[PDB]
């Protein structure tokens, strides 16, 4: 079957500019090329059909081209309803297939704000019943590049750990990650010295908050 | 002309010639004349080869 | 009739031997009644 | 208007049958092209799913081949999935979409329906394990918080702080599914810290399918 | 009095191939006296354990005959009988003046050498016979203690 | 000039396979003899390891025959070797160096390389813990400090005090391999006593594999 | 193989005198013998090859001799920059052997300095870790010869300490030493009174320093 590859798959850009999504497949297939809209949470939506009509209940700013194996979407004015993931479909002719594509993320540009750095220590009520886990926050951040490694005596730390990261707020526009390092209980006792690094572009130095119990 | 020789202990690319053992004949004897393997006692004729 | 190989604690040999009809069969011994 | 409605969540075990529905209204359903989609959590979905509501053929991907069978109904008009063989990586919600042509040619989707949340996988309990405020880690003039919740599977719930009264830092983490098998929660709040004490910081659990709700202060 | 019924119903045995006799048949036939072994290879040596297969292992370490009557159960012990910083706990012989007989002991700890005259530990020619396998727990499924 | 540069460290787990390499330049290398050798911490090195790079003849040792496996290339001039099933005594600086006459013949070391430092074990980090300057043990006029650091086994750092500011009493004690299987570093000073208090002094650590640097002051 | 043996193995005279290395073979060996030059943290470099010949760069104070099996190393002046271990390294002729040695240390000849005795009581910081050590310098010693012994309640100890030793000093031609004694937590608490036994050549005395905690 044909496989649609995506270089970009990303599109960081202000409400109001125009967009540059692509969707490029394998061979030389035809222009039966279709994207869609899905908005996180919501049900998907159609926005171009045959990469050369326009669809139902679509507004006149999403107006698609392409021809062959040269395809784009070229929005003409940004809404802030309209930053969602969309997604290609290539169909094929005799054997009734159909191919979808990865997605392009679309949100909103803001400056690169510094990272929050807190760090949340086990109480005792955990303690009690095993599995200790150190929380690290890290809220307020832009751009999604944040290296979260924790300082087991001044090293390195991964596998046992975690990172769960939010979607992006409609108020400030920030983004929120929280780490949890899964450990044991007659573990969390044998070190004293826990940290966490924090590497971001916007500081020019990674901060470590660590504390002692 | 002097030859020089490398002793190194690896697959060597030249070792001498292979010797071969003497005509045993007219005796029952294990044969290989290149592939052709058996048992025979060698003994000519007058035959005429090609 | 001491059995085995190589004396002089080399490798295992059997030594069968009868007592006051009693035949302990021990295979364990070596040579360093 | 065309709608399309589902049913709700679905746990099952990993080597049963699940049987998901997509009831279909407010159009004629005679001549339209019912296709089945699913999208799973990080991944994509890649099928084709088309099945004739009217005659009786079928219309299946390669990779799900005998492992998924469909089937419709022209009276109740609502097609029915049976996808047996369930593994460990088809906890994704479900989608039913309709075609924008009809039965003799083919488009892209128009209609989507709702989701069904299909999920395979065991159930436990939750349990609320508070963290600790440091008063170390203040600097910038605020606080910060947490009601870090234990290891529990089904999460059809909402976290929110004094019963919805603050409406400050209610940033929600998703979930991640664990070595052992389950989700674990995540929800802080950012507070000054002159409001240190005084005011009171209470998360509320609302675990439906446990019944048990626990509220443990900060 | 045998059953044979702890060996169907698990699963963890790697390689249950028996030679001669069948294993759903153990039940009703009786013996005489059987006689079990105990050996750990270097997982990659269950091959060789077999009535006409040959190697490092099978010819002067354990030889099996070639009208064998039995079955080979072997089974992985990468968390019971391995360390992280090392099992150097089993040694095999890999020098010996010809290959062993079926059912045959070779304990010996004297060095190795072409021709007689026995020699010293240290030497030019001369060899421990005897070498460890070196079990870990961080290697491929090749590399593993199995108990056969 | 003849010179021979050769990698950096190369930390490797009991049982994978090290590939060091070693290149030469400044010469024609078409024929040259080139040797391998590797110092052992307090031990001594004893093996051949004469590899041909022109033909594609080899030469180990006795205790290292299938273990070790070298190759060259007439193309880059840079041979390698593959030493497998690394052991725990092994762990030390290999050199290459070159031959004083050409193929044919045979004799001493003339050209070495600079160095290539493996490891075999597990990794780690250090902790700064400072010792205690007792009043007591004052006697001579002046005191002693110190800058113990905890069990690790990467050590590519080195210690000074005040940021260089101080050099009298700079003395490190290299490290040992403990029990445990990691390394344990020792530095202390020499100042006098009327210096007790007013003149700060603390260590300095640039561990940069680990990317921490903790000053602590005694 | 042909090994080397090499009696005296050290080496202690002062810069201006000649040097005495020796290195002897097993068998009675041709004259096919090469001496190194290996300056601790640098790189080894040659000496004298084939026992009969000088090498490139090397100066005129070095000249080697020996023959079939009484070999011999005879330095006209030394150097403070020649002040290193010595390897000789001996090779065989049909299997392209090559065998080396031990080494001999030449440590500068200095007059016997007394080793300052200092004990580093553990701080609070490692005790709440566990694992406390306690420290006892030795600096300051010319002759490499000091036995550190802890008293456990006017008893011995060994096993869990483990000694170091620097490298000879430029400036004053010194000595450092640090003794690390390895113990628990719960055992630390158990005894008070720890001492750390001095034994040198130039003292007179054992010097034994303890502390009351």
């Amino acid at each position: 079957e044909i496989v649609l590859t995506q270089s970009p798959a990303t599109l960081s850009l202000s409400p109001g500019e125009r967009a540059t999504l692509s969707c490029r497949a394998s061979q030389s297939v035809s222009s039966y090329l279709a994207w869609y809209q899905q908005k996180p949470g919501q049900a998907p939506r159609l926005l171009i059909y045959d990469a050369t009509n326009r669809a139902t209940g679509i507004p006149a700013r999403f107006s698609g081209s392409g021809s062959g194996t040269d395809f784009t979407l070229t929005i003409s004015s940004l809404e802030p309803e309209d930053f969602a993931v969309y997604y290609c479909q290539h169909r094929s002719n005799w054997p009734r297939m159909f191919t979808f594509g990865q997605g392009t993320k679309l949100e909103i540009k803001r400056t690169v704000a510094a990272p929050s750095v807190f760090i949340f220590p086990p109480s005792d009520e955990q303690l009690k019943s095993g599995t200790a886990s150190v929380v690290c926050l890290l809220n307020n951040f832009y751009p999604r590049e944040a290296k979260v490694q924790w300082k087991v005596d001044n090293a390195l730390q991964s596998g046992n750990s975690q990172e769960s990261v939010t979607e992006q707020d409609s108020k400030d526009s920030t983004y929120s990650l929280s780490s949890t390092l899964t450990l044991s209980k007659a573990d969390y006792e044998k070190h004293k010295v826990y940290a966490c690094e924090v590497t971001h572009q916007g500081l020019s130095s990674p901060v470590t908050k660590s504390f002692n119990r | 002309v002097v030859l020089s020789f490398e002793l190194l202990n690896a697959p060597a690319t030249v070792c001498g010639p292979k010797l071969s053992t003497d005509l045993i004949k007219n005796q029952c004897v294990n044969f290989n004349f290149n592939g052709l393997t058996g048992t025979g006692v060698l003994t000519p004729s007058s035959k005429r080869f090609q | 009739w001491v059995f085995g190989s190589t004396m002089n604690n080399k490798s295992q040999s059997v030594i069968i031997i009868n007592n006051s009809t009693n035949v302990v069969i021990r295979a364990c011994n070596f040579e360093l009644h | 208007q065309v709608q399309l409605v589902q049913s709700g969540a679905e746990v099952k075990k990993p080597g049963a049958s699940v049987k998901v529905s997509c009831k279909t209204s407010g159009y004629t359903f005679t001549d339209h092209y019912m296709y089945w989609v699913r999208q799973a959590p990080g991944q994509g979905l890649e099928w084709m799913g088309v099945i004739n509501p009217d005659a009786g053929s079928v219309t299946y991907a390669q990779k799900f081949q005998g492992r998924v069978t469909m089937t419709s109904d022209t009276s109740t008009s609502t097609v029915y999935m049976e996808l047996s063989s369930l593994r460990s990586e088809d906890t994704a919600v479900y989608y039913c979409a309709r075609d924008l042509f009809f039965i003799p040619a083919a488009n892209s989707f128009d209609y989507w329906g709702q989701g069904t949340l299909v999920t395979v996988s065991s159930t436990k309990g939750p349990s609320v394990f508070p963290l600790a405020p440091s008063s170390k880690s203040t600097s910038g003039g605020t606080a910060a918080l947490g009601c870090l919740v234990k290891d529990y599977f089904p999460e059809p719930v909402t976290v929110s702080w004094n019963s919805g009264a603050l409406t400050s830092g209610v940033h929600t983490f998703p979930a991640v599914l664990q070595s052992s098998g389950l989700y674990s929660l995540s929800s802080v709040v950012t507070v000054p810290s002159s409001s240190l004490g005084t005011q009171t910081y209470i998360c509320n659990v609302n675990h439906k399918p446990s019944n048990t709700k626990v509220d443990k202060k900060v | 009095v045998a059953d044979y019924s702890v060996l169907y119903n698990s699963t963890f045995f790697s390689t249950f191939k028996c030679y001669g006799v069948s294993a759903t048949k153990l039940n009703d036939l009786c013996f005489s006296n059987v006689y079990a072994d105990s050996f750990v290879v270097k997982g990659d040596d269950v091959r060789q354990i077999a009535p006409g297969q040959t190697g490092v292992i099978a010819d002067y370490n354990y030889k099996l005959p070639d009208d064998f009557m039995g079955c080979v159960l072997a089974w992985n012990t990468r968390n019971i009988d391995a360390t992280s910083t090392g099992n150097y706990n089993y040694k095999y012989r890999y020098l010996r003046h010809g290959k062993l007989r079926p059912f045959e002991r070779d304990i010996s700890n004297v060095p190795f050498s072409p021709d007689g005259k026995p020699c010293t530990p240290p030497a030019l020619n001369c060899y421990w016979p005897l070498n460890d396998y070196g079990f870990y727990t961080t290697t491929g499924i090749g590399y593993q203690p199995y108990r056969v």
